[PDB]
RNA sequence: GCUGAAAGCAUCUAAGCACGAAACUUGCCCCGAGAUGAGUUCUCCCUGACCCUUUAAGGGUCCUGAAGGAACGUUGAAGAC
RNA sequence: GAUGUCGGCUCAUCACAUCCUGGGGCUGAAGUAGGUCCCAAGGGUAUGGCUGUUCGCCAUUUAAAGUGGUACGCGAGCUGG
RNA sequence: GUGAAGAGGGAAACAACCCAGACCGCCAGCUAAGGUCCCAAAGUCAUGGUUAAGUGGGAAACGAUGUGGGAAGGCCCAGACAGCGUCGAGUCGGCCUGCGCGGAAGAU
């Protein structure tokens, strides 16, 4: 026989809720980008979404170690000559908190239209509610 | 404030300081003791 | 280590409360609250490094320091003494505002913060009270920065036990 | 908040001690409060104001329903003020440019009159290139456009020959000259955005 | 700079606190929801039958044709089109 | 089996080893005005005489008349000394 | 020795370096260099240490109470060391060594 695989018409997709409070960047980031792609699951395949939806919440509460609080810098370019910009750890979670998760979860999905699907399934909220109660998320300890 | 490469005691009133990553002296006697690193 | 090791008298009249890791003494002359470090046991009151701290006896013999002044802060209290040098050079308290005349076009409107006190012996002299050491160290200092004692004459605001190191100019 | 006006053009108001003011002189009827918005369901706190008129035949039944909310009658178009904290204000009322009788300083937004396509010596001030000693077709065109290899490309925002004009214009702090609410006229010392007819924004002077 | 140990002292720093520049983030002006993460608010409009099969976000017929739009014309201190 | 060349003109863009303006330490810093070092790239940063000149010298300005990178930036943009 | 005249895997990319020599087919298995948190296959493996510099992931003379280890020492309850006779435990400064720090300015 041919080797499985997934089908995106049949795909069972679940929904979970992660709080990121006190919970170490990088290594949250890692179990979003790993359940985002489906690698957790035995229908993983390469080619097809098989990830659940995680809700992120409490994302300005997320924890760095080191002097990376005041030290990590996140540059951005405008496409105008010179505007190379920038920002500091601690500048992104006071303006745009979630951007400091959605960024580092980015980076670790893969690249490519599947990879830009997979990262629409992340919803990242800066504090303790989200309005998703009717796709009932099951908590998800990370 | 001199900034230097070598930064040493100049007198027995310098004093060997690091602040914030950086070795300095202070002198309670002559400011012109005064040094960074740098 | 040294610092840290020593205890220190806590007298009749002067009530510490310690709560998680908070010190909030009472007491005549006011009322101050801190939290610590959280390497530091506050256990008289007796300081001591927690386990799991490599800065433990550091922080211990910190916490000591500024206890020993909070306690001197509510009994006696701190008091910091301002002098003027320089012709029509002025103090004046007003309140929890000290107006001082220092040789600008604009007269200096400083205010004090809420339980520094203030009081002019004379007009070349400025009395600082209050039970927090450290604001009241804050205080003394701006005052200090708007005409800081300069080498030539000695003009500007100084603490008056501090020793202002004079010069003489380019010789010709 | 402002008011929405029109430009009725210039003209000088002379002063006794002999100084001439140019002034533009904008009519400022009535603005009717059309809308109210709160943060409850807008998410942020602003009123909507009509003013003038429209014929009926022009108002669409979209448009009309809008107005019959309000209970006021159809204007010519349809502008937000942003509210600060105090400010409140009721839907129907007529706000007139007594609103600035106190008023010393206005901001004014218009529309610029349109230059269409703008080579580079007006809409840029470029200069021009020689007119002789041996110039080849390159008197008013712009010149070098970049570098060479490195960067091997022209660089976003240069400037170029495009449309000029016809866009929005503030013009900051003009001094209030008078405020004659019976004629519904303010008005400003010098020139402000736009032609003759065109409408007007005027707002108290942000600096 | 303040307070302050490690280091009985000293020490702007390790804990903690305060100042500090046309640079930085805002504030001012303009663009801006293709921001595909395509958002919000207000208002307006459409309230008919039936047949068929590969029963389906299926296909067609008759009746109906709104709000609004476009087109055409007279045009504009709008404009190469 | 061709990667147009000095200088000018037009139009630039970046670096910072900063010319001006901003902040600051030391001074053999009285003041005025300097010297030197540190921070700082936001904006600003001569016209002429001579010479193909770049440069330089000179005249007279300016807060200042910065130093460099960009095929010693820029001839499918101009000139052709 | 390899490339030339040599594919495959590794070294991000990278003839000439490392592993290794492709007769053809397989939706079997074991390994090499190199690897095992996610991109991206495999240890968020185990035990004992070091580093706080994002060092690791560009670094020289030289500078410095950074911090770990080691071998000697001088002085010390006949009271040292510091600060003010007081004073009441260690203190002092060289050597060797591990890992860090400054020295460290460039043009889309
Ligand atoms: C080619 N390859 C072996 C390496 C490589 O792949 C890279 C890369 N980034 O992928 C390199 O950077 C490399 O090409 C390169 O440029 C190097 C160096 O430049 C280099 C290196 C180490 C050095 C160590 C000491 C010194 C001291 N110099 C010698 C004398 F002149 C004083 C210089 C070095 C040096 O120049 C690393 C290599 C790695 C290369
Ligand atoms: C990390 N990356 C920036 C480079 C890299 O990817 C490689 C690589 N092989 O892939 C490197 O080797 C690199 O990490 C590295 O180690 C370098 C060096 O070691 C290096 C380099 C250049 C040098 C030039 C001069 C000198 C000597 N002078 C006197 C001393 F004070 C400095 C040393 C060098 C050196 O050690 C290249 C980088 C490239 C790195
Ligand atoms: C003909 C070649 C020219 C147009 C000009 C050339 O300049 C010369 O070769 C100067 S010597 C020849 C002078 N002349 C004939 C006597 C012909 C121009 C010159 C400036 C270089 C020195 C050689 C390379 C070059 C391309 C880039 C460049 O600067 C050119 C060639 C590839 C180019 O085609
Ligand atoms: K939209
Ligand atoms: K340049
Ligand atoms: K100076
Ligand atoms: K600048
Ligand atoms: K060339
Ligand atoms: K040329
Ligand atoms: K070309
Ligand atoms: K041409
Ligand atoms: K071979
Ligand atoms: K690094
Ligand atoms: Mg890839
Ligand atoms: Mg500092
Ligand atoms: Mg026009
Ligand atoms: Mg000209
Ligand atoms: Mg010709
Ligand atoms: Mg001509
Ligand atoms: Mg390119
Ligand atoms: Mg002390
Ligand atoms: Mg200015
Ligand atoms: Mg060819
Ligand atoms: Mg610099
Ligand atoms: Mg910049
Ligand atoms: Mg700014
Ligand atoms: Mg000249
Ligand atoms: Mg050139
Ligand atoms: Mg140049
Ligand atoms: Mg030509
Ligand atoms: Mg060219
Ligand atoms: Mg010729
Ligand atoms: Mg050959
Ligand atoms: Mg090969
Ligand atoms: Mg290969
Ligand atoms: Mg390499
Ligand atoms: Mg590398
Ligand atoms: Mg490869
Ligand atoms: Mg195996
Ligand atoms: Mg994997
Ligand atoms: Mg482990
Ligand atoms: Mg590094
Ligand atoms: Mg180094
Ligand atoms: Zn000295």
């Amino acid at each position: 026989m041919k080797t499985f695989t997934a089908k995106p018409e049949t795909v069972k997709r679940d929904w979970y809720v992660v709080d990121a409070t006190g919970k170490t960047l990088g290594r949250l980031a890692t179990e979003l980008a790993r359940r985002l792609r489906g690698k957790h699951k035995a229908e993983y395949t390469p080619h097809v979404d098989t990830g659940d939806y995680i809700i992120v919440l409490n994302a300005d509460k997320v924890a760095v170690t080191g002097n990376k609080r005041t030290d990590k810098v996140y540059y951005h370019h405008t496409g105008h000559i010179g505007g190379i910009k920038q920002a500091t750890f601690e500048e992104m979670i006071a303006r745009r908190p979630e951007r400091v998760i959605e960024i580092a979860v980015k980076g670790m999905l893969p690249k490519g239209p599947l990879g830009r699907a997979m990262f629409r399934k992340l919803k990242v909220y800066a504090g303790n509610e989200h309005n998703h109660a009717a796709q009932q998320p099951q908590v998800l300890d990370i | 404030m001199k900034v230097r490469a070598s930064v040493k005691k100049l007198c027995r009133n310098c004093k060997i300081v690091k602040r914030d990553g950086v070795i300095r002296v202070i002198c309670s006697a002559e400011p012109k003791h005064k040094q960074r690193q740098g | 280590s040294r610092v840290a090791k020593a205890p220190v008298v806590v007298p009749a009249g002067v009530d510490v409360k310690i709560n998680g890791q908070v010190i909030t003494i009472k007491g005549k002359n006011g009322e101050l609250t801190r939290t610590l470090n959280d390497a530091v046991e506050v256990k008289t009151l007796t300081f001591g490094p927690r386990d799991g701290y490599a800065d433990g006896w550091a922080q211990a013999g910190t916490a000591r320091a500024l206890l020993n002044s909070m306690v001197i802060g509510v009994t006696e209290g701190f008091t910091k003494k301002l002098q003027l040098v320089g012709v029509g050079y002025r103090a004046a308290v007003k309140g929890n505002v000290i107006n001082l005349s220092l040789g600008f076009s604009h007269p200096v409107d400083h205010q004090l913060p809420a339980g520094i006190t203030a009081e002019c012996p004379t007009q070349t002299e400025i009395v600082l009270k209050g039970a927090d050491k450290q604001v009241i160290g804050q205080v003394a200092a701006d005052l200090r920065a708007y005409r800081r004692p300069e080498p030539y004459k000695g003009k500007g605001v100084r603490y008056a036990d501090e020793v202002v190191r004079t010069k003489e100019a380019k010789k010709k | 908040i402002g008011l929405v006006g029109k430009k009725v053009g210039m003209t000088r108001i002379f002063t006794e001690d002999g100084v001439s003011i140019p002034v533009t002189v904008i009519e400022v009827e009535a603005n009717r409060v059309t809308q109210v918005k709160d943060l409850a369901n807008d998410g942020y706190r602003a009123i909507q104001v009509t003013t003038g008129a429209k014929k009926a035949n022009r108002v669409t039944k979209p448009e009309a329903g809008h107005f019959a909310k309000a209970g006021v009658e159809a204007g010519r178009g349809l502008w937000e003020f942003r509210l600060a904290e105090g400010e409140e204000f009721t839907v129907g009322q007529s706000i007139s440019v007594e609103l600035f009788a106190d008023v010393k300083k206005v901001d004014v937004t218009g529309t610029s009159k349109g230059k269409g396509f703008a080579g580079t010596v007006k809409r840029w001030n470029f200069r021009t290139q020689d007119a002789t000693h041996g110039n080849s077709l390159s008197h008013r065109v712009p010149g070098s456009i970049g570098q060479n290899q490195t960067p091997g490309k022209v660089f976003k925002g240069k400037k170029m020959a495009g449309q000029m004009g016809n866009e929005r214009v503030t013009v900051q702090s003009l001094d209030v000259v008078r405020v004659d609410a019976e004629r519904n006229l303010l008005l400003v010392k010098g020139a402000v955005p736009g032609a003759t007819g065109s409408d007007l924004i005027v707002k108290p002077a942000v600096k």
